[PDB]
């Protein structure tokens, strides 16, 4: 349980490149994913900056509390793609000892400024003895696709990089009717270069 | 100008002497942890 909060663990989360080679074949290429730890704290004043500021924004967020709540995830994404259409999608799956109805809310970030925002409304489904949630194969908004056009289009590595220094995405999962935080995730990137493919750290997000 | 100009953004990496983006602090300048910037 490394992402998670009191009231919600992010289990699985996977941003993806599905494509039909013939029409009962598919090639699935993960830029992303995720799938009792101790977690390194980082100081989230070091990026404030980042993330959009004001009233809804990540230091209101923050200061609003739980603090259990926040979590920094550093990715290194796997972008060696190949070449019937192909699908852009992200999939994650949350649970919760809660029945609740859900916000997800992603915001796509240049700058520390909002570009796009993503919102999807999940309710439970009961397992187990507690309650699970599943966002699966949300498509990947048309900014984020020309965003990944435009990097691989890019002559080196080093220049991938340098753009994703100011490209950010905030992730925060809501309860809808009581507006409680339940999960607040900053994803930070830079390109893999090892062959062994995409990896992370994830992060607690600490006040002082 | 716009900060959120996907083209500018791009523009200041490809062609720096024509960059018109905001300037920051790079994220290894920081006060992070060496795990940061060294993959596992
Ligand atoms: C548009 O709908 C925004 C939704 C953003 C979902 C986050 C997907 C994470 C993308 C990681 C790809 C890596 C590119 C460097």
């Amino acid at each position: 349980r490394s992402v998670a909060s009191s009231k919600l663990w992010m289990l699985e989360f996977s941003a993806f490149l599905e494509q039909q080679q013939d029409p009962d074949t598919y090639n699935k290429h993960l830029f992303v994913h995720i799938g009792d730890p101790y977690l390194a704290a980082v100081d989230i004043r070091q990026i404030y900056d980042k993330f959009p500021e004001k009233k809804g924004g990540l230091k209101d967020l923050f200061e609003r509390g739980p603090s259990n709540a926040f979590f920094l995830v550093k990715f290194w994404a796997d972008l060696n793609t190949n070449i019937g259409s192909s699908f852009y999608g992200v999939s994650s799956q949350y649970e919760s000892p809660e029945n609740m109805i859900i916000t997800c809310s992603t915001k796509v970030c240049s700058f520390g400024k909002q570009v796009v925002e993503k919102v999807e409304t999940e309710y439970a489904r009961y397992e187990n003895g507690h309650y699970s949630y599943r966002i699966h194969r949300s498509p990947l908004c048309e900014y984020m696709i020309n965003f990944i056009h435009k990097l691989k289009h890019l002559p080196e590595k080093y220049m991938m990089n340098s753009v994703l220094e100011n490209f950010t995405i905030l992730q925060v999962v809501t309860n809808r009717d009581t507006q409680e935080t339940l999960l607040c995730i900053a994803y930070v990137f830079e390109v893999s270069a090892s062959e062994h493919g995409a990896q992370h750290h994830i992060y607690r997000l600490v006040k002082e | 100008d716009s900060e959120t100009d996907l083209e500018a953004l791009f523009n200041a990496v490809m062609n720096p002497k024509t960059a018109n983006v905001p300037q920051t602090v790079p994220m290894r300048l920081r006060k992070l942890p060496d795990s940061f910037f060294k993959p596992p």
